[PDB]
């Protein structure tokens, strides 16, 4: 099939058809209730958070060197 | 005053048809990955 | 969201829509020579209007994406 | 530059040298000197140059 | 690494180079080797020229310079009152 | 000079219907364009902003006389379409120095070398295309309203009749009538324009109204509103003459009816020539205090147009199949660029300016050259496919479709190159001459803070990109429709030459086949030395950078 | 005020006609007549004879321009037989 | 303040006067003889559109303004949100709403931040070889400046910073800082 | 289009075009000169005296428009 022969497979029409699915699913992609939520709490929401608890905790501690009597809160 | 194979839209349609992206329904494609039954 | 929405509100969602775009103002290229003079009367008149009435640059820009709009709908 | 220079000063020269009603065109002797001074400052601009440099000089 | 003889010199060499394959002829056969002394002399030639245009540049830029800390400093010092 | 050419060039062709005759009066055009360049070489050694000739009807600049030259440079090369044949013979036995000098060949060269073909039988097509460079070099140097109309239209005119000179085609008579119909409403908006400029100024001199512009720039009575709105509609006549959006429809129209070697003058001298003209105009009546003049200043027509000119050329190239139609618009998208360059009038977008539309046309042309090429190329390859059959004036324009170049990479790897090296010049890929040309333009607009202009630019550069990629995929990633002619190599079919000394007498015989028919050397070398320029610039940038930066401060020295 | 109104009947002509294209060559003769007839009204106001010179120049462009124009169209109509575009 | 109804309808109209353009243009290239009445039954959709994103767009950033009672970029995004989503509402599609919302917002406030030429840059009216020069030679500033934008910690740590740093931390946790010594000795 | 071009190009037209047209009238005045007055030119001479001189350029800009207008005709209409 290649430029180079290759061995003889077995190659099954089922799993063909479904590697070519999978490789034009991107094509019947369509905007819905549920493809927006999950798009959405991926690309949004769970970044967001991490980046809340990112920028709320940049500069919070620092354990070099710290000894009894001394906090690791920096902030 | 030029003819439909140099400036229509018909052809401009031939080269570039509205079916070479596929838009389809939950009804015929629920699962969104093109009928696969 | 890989093989979804991230090909939709990407690459592929461009490709559909530009493809529409460039296809419909194409469709208003007739090579009829009196339509060709309206557009130029038109345009013309638009270029007069925007500098004899001291037109806020936003009319311009969102009359531009109102033309993009129209023209992104077919028909 | 906001000041324009006249690629054409000689438009001082130009009008209809028949029927002229006396007292008609304006005096230009001023006008006149303005270019003459312009004339003799580049003439005496080259004039040290070539003659301080290029020569006295090499 | 910018030599202007030597680079045009090259430019005319890759000109004949370029043209041959573009024609798709031999790139060489002996004779048509005549050529790409030919086609690198007159290259050679187009670099002595801009040379002499690239040295008479250089004067007149120098020149501009000069007149426009002239006409800074003037401005300034008149601003000096 | 131009003038003594075009008399003379009549005179003699006044007296003459030979047709043969054609081939040589292109080539005494170009000696004669020698000459003009000798000329103008000759007057470059003053520096000053302006010197009126003839009365004050004209003037002469240092960029005036750089682009005069230029200019006739460019009409040189374009000449050589129609002053040597698109193909020749080739063999090792004829290849010295004392073979092409001292001997000569003989064959049947009519079929091969297409004696008769329709670009060399228009006696009058190199007189023509003098008439519209004289209109192009006297708008340059125009300094009157006056002079301003009559060198438009002397250049106008000109351009519909060579897009009409082809007057058995019925796409050239058609593209002809659309160029002049459409092109004639344009020079109303530029005899209206400037006839408002004389009612209310007075003058015709371009000198008087600068110095009007100038003393009402302060900061009653008789407030100069004319100047900016007058230079506005007489600025639209020129925005539609050089096909800047929304005034662009008539122009993908036209540079696809008429023949491509036609099209390849008609779409580049032209713009040359207003351009320069409107930098200088754009110069002077730039107001420096922000007052009422400014906010109504006609150059916004020029910053709107850009902004159009960027969307419309590389959007609706997208869907283009018609090879000269994606050119056409992938012009208008370049025009873009420049108009944003001539819009901000900094130093910076001046030189930015200067060097943008000299690299384009040469670019330009580039494409042209190798479009005209692969054309005349084609003759020893047959192809079934029946689209090809069904084009029309397939002997004026050979090349229709971004479809005929598929697998040309196979039929000619390295003028394929060449090609890809332009298209890729024009999408603005490093280190090629289009990147620093669009690099440069980018950059003087971001430095006067236009942001958003600048945004859009790139952002338009992108989908333009789309459609330059899609002509590169069509010659690299496919197989050719195109066959080898088998009559051409047929091991029986094999024509003979003779090669004869000084004398007349014989020296040799030898057969010969169609792989000894190539591609004539004005073609391949002029493809071979734009191809490499484009390539090689960062090599070679130092005088042609330098040139613009003294014109500009020229122009700019306070 | 005359040669104002006259300009407007010549852009008329292009907003009224989709299909004759004789009218289109028509409307620019009117556009340019009343363009000329401004000049020369003006040139009286301000006792200039340029005014008259330029507008000599341009009936002479003028008439040059409808010439050229009538030389395509025939060369045109050589090949079609018909003015009228088909709407 | 501004008046938010009355700077709609300027809005309104200015951009629905164009539409009415645009809507006579359809009515003249129109093929059939559909009269001149056409203009507001076939192509009177297509003004009352224009009309309707002019009102919606000059309407909210007046209201934006009065609002936040600032004058700035912010206000020509929220105005072309509601543009944008106005233009959207006519096709019924709210991905159409949300994404023409997001287009005309997001272009007319980098338009306004930015303050595209279209119009006309603010000229500096200054020495611009002295601004360059200063931007090129600031090669060393006070270290007040940057701590202000940068702060502190982060590794940034200016002379002083464990003094500071105790009378921080008793301020919020009221613990004195007194590390331990390591050495028996002491 | 009427109302929009005509509002905009009226307003450029300078007093002499717009002063008579669209109680108290205004009258224009009228008196003579002797020594402009002493050897008129018709306008046609007044033409004259600067079109073959002073503005030259423009005579020859025109003739070359005329000769290709001709050359042009002709080429494309007539049979070589
Ligand atoms: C002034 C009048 C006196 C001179 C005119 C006659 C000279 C002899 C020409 C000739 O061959 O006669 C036979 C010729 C036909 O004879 P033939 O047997 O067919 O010869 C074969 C061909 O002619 C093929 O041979 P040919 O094409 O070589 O002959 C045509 C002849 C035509 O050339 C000329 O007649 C010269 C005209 C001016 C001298 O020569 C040329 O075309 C080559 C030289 C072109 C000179 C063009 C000068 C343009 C003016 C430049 C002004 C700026 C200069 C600075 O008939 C002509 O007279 C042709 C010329 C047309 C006459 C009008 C010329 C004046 C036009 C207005 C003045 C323009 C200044
Ligand atoms: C950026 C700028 C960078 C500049 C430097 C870059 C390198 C420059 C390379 C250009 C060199 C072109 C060249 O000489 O090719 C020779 C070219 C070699 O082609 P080939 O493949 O060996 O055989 C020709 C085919 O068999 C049959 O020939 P064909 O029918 O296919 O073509 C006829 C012949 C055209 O006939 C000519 O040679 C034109 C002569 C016009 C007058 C030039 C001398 C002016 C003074 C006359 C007294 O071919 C050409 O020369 C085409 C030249 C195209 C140049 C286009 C202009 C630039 C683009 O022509 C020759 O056969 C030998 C001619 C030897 C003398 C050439 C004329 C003198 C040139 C002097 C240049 C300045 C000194
Ligand atoms: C990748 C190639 C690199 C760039 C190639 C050229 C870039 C640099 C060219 C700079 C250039 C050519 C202009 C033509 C190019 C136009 C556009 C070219 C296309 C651009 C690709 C313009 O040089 C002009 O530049 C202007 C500012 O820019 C100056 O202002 C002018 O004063 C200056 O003359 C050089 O001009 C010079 O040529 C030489 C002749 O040897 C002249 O020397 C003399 O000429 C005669 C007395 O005249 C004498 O008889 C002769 O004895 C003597 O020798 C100079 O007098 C001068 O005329
Ligand atoms: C700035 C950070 C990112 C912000 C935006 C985040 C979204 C990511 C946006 C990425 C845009 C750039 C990648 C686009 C790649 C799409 C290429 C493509 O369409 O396939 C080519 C396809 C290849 O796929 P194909 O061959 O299988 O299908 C097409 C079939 N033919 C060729 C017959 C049409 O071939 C084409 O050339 C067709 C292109 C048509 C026009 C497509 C325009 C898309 C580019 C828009 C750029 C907009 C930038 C703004
Ligand atoms: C691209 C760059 C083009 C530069 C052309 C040029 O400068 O040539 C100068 C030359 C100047 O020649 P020249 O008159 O200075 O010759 C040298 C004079 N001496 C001997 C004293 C040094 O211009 C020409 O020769 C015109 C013909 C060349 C153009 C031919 C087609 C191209
Ligand atoms: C980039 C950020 C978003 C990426 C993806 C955007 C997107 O969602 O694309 C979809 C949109 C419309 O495509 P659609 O018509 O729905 O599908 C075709 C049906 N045959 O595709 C589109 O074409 C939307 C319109 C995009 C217009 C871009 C215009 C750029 C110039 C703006 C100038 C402003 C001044
Ligand atoms: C350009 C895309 C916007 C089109 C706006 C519009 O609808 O105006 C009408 C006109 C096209 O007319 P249309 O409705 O397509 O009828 C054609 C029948 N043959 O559209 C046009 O082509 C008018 C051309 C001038 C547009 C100038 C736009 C200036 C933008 C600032
Ligand atoms: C910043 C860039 C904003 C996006 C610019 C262009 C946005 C746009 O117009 O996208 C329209 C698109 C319509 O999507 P839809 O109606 O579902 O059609 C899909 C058919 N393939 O809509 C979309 O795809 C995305 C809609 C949500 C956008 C949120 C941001």
């Amino acid at each position: 099939m290649a430029g180079l022969q290759h061995y003889k497979i077995a190659m099954d029409p089922a799993l063909v058809r479904l590697g070519s699915m999978i490789s034009n699913r991107y094509k019947y992609f369509r905007w819905t209730k549920r493809t927006a939520l999950v798009s959405f709490m991926y690309v949004v929401v769970v970044p967001s958070t991490i980046g809340y608890l990112a920028y709320k905790t940049d500069g919070l501690w620092d354990l070099r060197a710290k000894r009894r009597g001394d906090l690791i809160s920096e902030r | 005053f030029l003819p439909e194979a140099m400036v229509g839209r018909s052809k401009i349609d031939e080269k570039y048809p509205d079916s070479d992206y596929p838009t389809l329904t939950d009804k015929e494609d629920p699962d969104m990955n093109g009928g696969y039954i | 969201l890989d093989k979804g929405s991230i090909e939709l509100f990407g690459p592929y969602g461009l490709e559909r829509g530009l493809v529409k775009l460039s296809k419909n103002i194409s469709s208003l290229s007739t090579s009829h020579v009196t339509t060709y003079a309206l557009y130029i009367l038109v345009g013309f008149i638009l270029y007069l209007i925007y500098n004899n009435l001291l037109l806020d640059y936003s009319y311009l820009l969102l009359i531009i994406i109102l033309l993009l709009l129209l023209m992104m709908i077919g028909e | 530059s906001r000041h324009i220079e006249l690629k054409y000063p000689e438009v001082f020269s130009h009008g209809s040298p028949f029927n002229v009603p006396a007292g008609f065109y304006p005096n230009l002797d001023h006008v006149i000197e303005h270019y003459r001074k312009q004339h003799l400052e580049e003439e005496e601009r080259k004039a040290k140059k070539l003659a301080a440099a290029a020569a006295a000089a090499s | 690494m910018v030599n202007r003889i030597l680079f045009w010199t090259g430019f005319g060499l890759a000109v004949r180079f370029w043209q041959l394959g573009i024609e798709m002829r031999p790139f060489f056969n002996r004779k048509s080797l005549w050529a790409y002394p030919l086609f690198g002399g007159v290259g050679a030639s187009f670099g002595y020229w801009l040379q002499s245009i690239d040295e008479k540049q250089t004067k007149m830029l120098e020149e501009r310079k000069q007149a426009i800390l002239e006409k800074r400093a003037r401005r300034a010092q008149r601003q000096a009152e | 000079m131009i003038m003594i050419s075009i008399l003379s060039l009549l005179l003699s062709t006044s007296v003459t219907l030979r047709r043969d005759m054609s081939i040589l009066f292109n080539r005494i055009s170009i000696i004669a364009l020698a000459y003009c360049i000798l000329h103008d070489t000759m007057s470059l050694s003053f520096i000053s902003k302006g010197i009126g000739l003839h009365g004050g009807l004209l003037h002469i600049t240092n960029l005036t006389q750089i682009f005069h030259i230029f200019i006739f440079i460019i009409s040189i090369l374009i000449l050589q379409l129609t002053s040597f044949y698109p193909r020749k013979v080739w063999i090792p036995e004829y290849s010295s120095l004392k073979d092409i000098f001292f001997n000569k060949i003989l064959y049947y060269r009519t079929k091969i070398i297409n004696k008769m073909g329709e670009h060399m039988k228009i006696i009058e097509y190199p007189l023509i295309l003098l008439f519209v460079i004289s209109g192009a070099v006297f708008l340059i140097s125009t300094n009157d309203l006056v002079s301003i109309f009559l060198s438009i239209e002397l250049q106008s005119y000109g351009l519909y009749l060579l897009s009409t000179i082809y007057r058995n085609s019925e796409l050239s008579t058609t593209g002809g009538l659309i160029y002049f119909l459409l092109g004639g409403l344009s020079s109303c908006f530029i005899l209206l324009g400037t006839s408002l400029l004389y009612v209310n100024s007075g003058t015709t001199s371009l000198d008087g109204l600068y110095i009007l512009n100038s003393i009402s720039d302060v900061n009653s009575w008789y407030k100069p509103y004319y100047l900016n709105f007058s230079l506005l509609i007489f600025s639209i006549g020129f925005l539609f003459k050089v096909s800047a959006a929304p005034f662009h429809f008539w122009s993908p129209d036209v540079y696809d009816a008429i023949p491509t070697i036609v099209t390849t003058f008609v779409a580049i001298i032209a713009k040359i020539s207003i351009f320069i003209f409107l930098l200088e105009l754009v110069y002077y009546t730039n107001s420096n205090a922000n007052s009422y003049l400014s906010e109504f200043s006609w150059t916004y027509a020029l910053l709107i147009s850009s902004l159009l000119s960027l969307i419309i050329g590389t959007v609706v190239g997208l869907t283009q199949f018609r090879i000269k139609r994606l050119l056409a618009y992938s012009t208008i998208s370049h025009v873009g660029f420049i108009l944003l360059a001539l819009s901000v009038s900094s130093i910076e977008s001046t030189q930015a300016f200067i060097f943008y539309l000299i690299q384009y046309s040469i670019s330009n042309l580039n494409a042209f050259f190798i479009l005209i090429t692969i054309g005349f190329s084609l003759y020893g390859y047959v192809t079934n496919n029946k689209e090809y059959k069904s084009l029309l004036d397939k002997n004026n324009s050979p090349i229709q479709l971004i479809s005929q170049l598929k697998g040309y990479f196979y039929i000619n790897p390295l003028l394929s190159l060449s090609l890809a090296i332009t298209i890729f010049s024009f999408v603005g890929v490093p280190p090629l001459v289009g990147f620093f040309a669009k690099q440069m333009v980018l950059s003087a607009a971001l430095d006067n803070g236009y942001i958003f202009l600048s945004l859009i630019a790139i952002i338009t550069s992108v989908i333009g990109a789309v459609y330059y990629l899609n002509v590169i995929k069509e010659i690299f990633f496919y197989s050719p429709e195109h066959e080898v002619n088998p009559v051409l190599n047929e091991s029986d079919s094999n024509f003979s030459l003779r090669i004869l000394n000084e004398k007349n007498v014989l020296i040799r015989s030898v057969l010969l086949k169609g792989r000894n028919i190539f591609i004539s050397s004005p073609f391949s070398i002029t493809i071979s030395i734009i191809t490499n320029v484009i390539l090689l610039f960062i090599f070679m940038n130092k005088e042609w950078l330098s040139m613009g930066t003294i014109l500009v401060q020229i122009l700019f020295s306070a | 005020n005359i040669t104002l109104i006259l300009f407007l009947i010549g852009i008329l002509g292009f907003v009224l006609n989709r299909k004759n294209i004789i009218l289109m060559l028509i409307s620019i003769e009117i556009m340019l007549l009343s363009i000329t007839f401004l000049i020369l009204l003006s040139s009286l106001n301000m006792d200039d004879i340029i005014g008259q010179t330029y507008a000599i120049y341009i009936i002479v462009v003028a008439g040059a321009e409808s010439a050229i124009g009538l030389g395509i169209l025939v060369a045109f109509y050589r090949l079609r037989g018909s003015i009228a575009i088909e709407y | 303040p501004k008046d938010a109804v009355h700077l709609g309808l300027k809005g309104a109209a200015v951009v629905g006067g164009i539409g009415l353009l645009f809507a006579a243009v359809r009515t003249s290239l129109a093929r059939k003889n559909v009269g001149p009445w056409a203009i507001f039954t076939r192509n009177g959709k297509l003004a009352a559109t224009f009309a309707a994103v002019g009102g919606a767009y000059d309407f909210t950033r007046a209201a934006a303004a009065n609002l936040r009672e600032k004058e700035d970029w912010v206000n020509n995004g929220i105005g072309g949100l509601f543009a944008g989503a106005t233009m959207g509402l006519t096709t019924g599609r709210i991905p159409r709403v949300l994404g023409f919302a997001a287009l005309t917002g997001v272009v007319l406030a980098t338009a306004e931040y930015a303050g595209s030429g279209l119009r006309g840059v603010f000229k500096r009216d200054v020495d611009e070889y002295e601004r360059k020069e200063f931007l090129r030679k600031n090669r060393r500033r006070p270290i007040e400046e940057t701590l202000a934008e940068i702060g502190e910690g982060r590794g940034i740590k200016p002379p002083g910073y464990y003094e500071r740093r105790a009378q921080r931390l008793k301020e919020k946790y009221g613990v004195d800082i007194n590390p331990v010594c390591a050495d028996p000795d002491q | 289009v009427g109302i929009i071009i005509s509002s905009f190009l009226f307003k450029m037209l300078p007093y002499g075009v717009i002063i008579s047209n669209q109680k108290n009238d205004l009258f224009f005045i009228t008196s003579k000169i002797w020594d402009g007055a002493l050897a008129e030119n018709n306008h046609i001479s007044s033409i004259g005296n600067i079109m073959y001189t002073n503005y030259n350029v423009w005579l020859i800009l025109a003739s070359f428009i005329l000769l290709l207008a001709m050359v042009g005709a002709i080429v494309i209409t007539i049979k070589p």
